[PDB]
């Protein structure tokens, strides 16, 4: 009795794997100055469209 | 500014009034208008004290 693995089909489904993975990863934009999302004061309809 | 002021009334939920004893000396308070009748008498609005 024995047993034993296959290379090429596990090779493939990591590589696939690793490209989704790559493909999601470390990918990110820059955002640098942007509007206030937090309030001390109430002040009206600016702020309320702010938050909404 | 009217939109303000209604968005913040309608957000606080309330319409409680506590009475306060300003001082207010050497003139007339109440007043009324025609405009505003209560009952038969003439008026004025009830939160709000037209000094003369
Ligand atoms: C109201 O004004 C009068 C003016 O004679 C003063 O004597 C009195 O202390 C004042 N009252 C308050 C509560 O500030
Ligand atoms: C104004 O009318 C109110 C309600 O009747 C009363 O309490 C207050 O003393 C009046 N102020 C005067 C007469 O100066």
């Amino acid at each position: 009795r024995g047993q034993a693995a296959d290379l090429k089909s596990t090779q493939a489904a990591i590589d696939q794997i690793n490209g989704i993975l790559n493909r999601l990863i470390g990918k990110t934009n820059e955002k640098f100055h942007q509007i206030e999302k937090e309030f001390s004061e109430v002040e009206g309809r600016v702020q309320d469209l702010e938050k909404y | 500014d009217y939109a303000s002021l209604r968005s913040l009334v309608a957000s606080s939920g309330t319409l409680e009034f506590k009475n306060e004893s300003f001082n207010w000396t050497g003139v007339k308070q109440n007043g009324t208008s025609s405009a505003c009748i209560r009952g038969s008498s003439s008026s004025f609005f009830s939160r709000l004290n037209w000094l003369t």
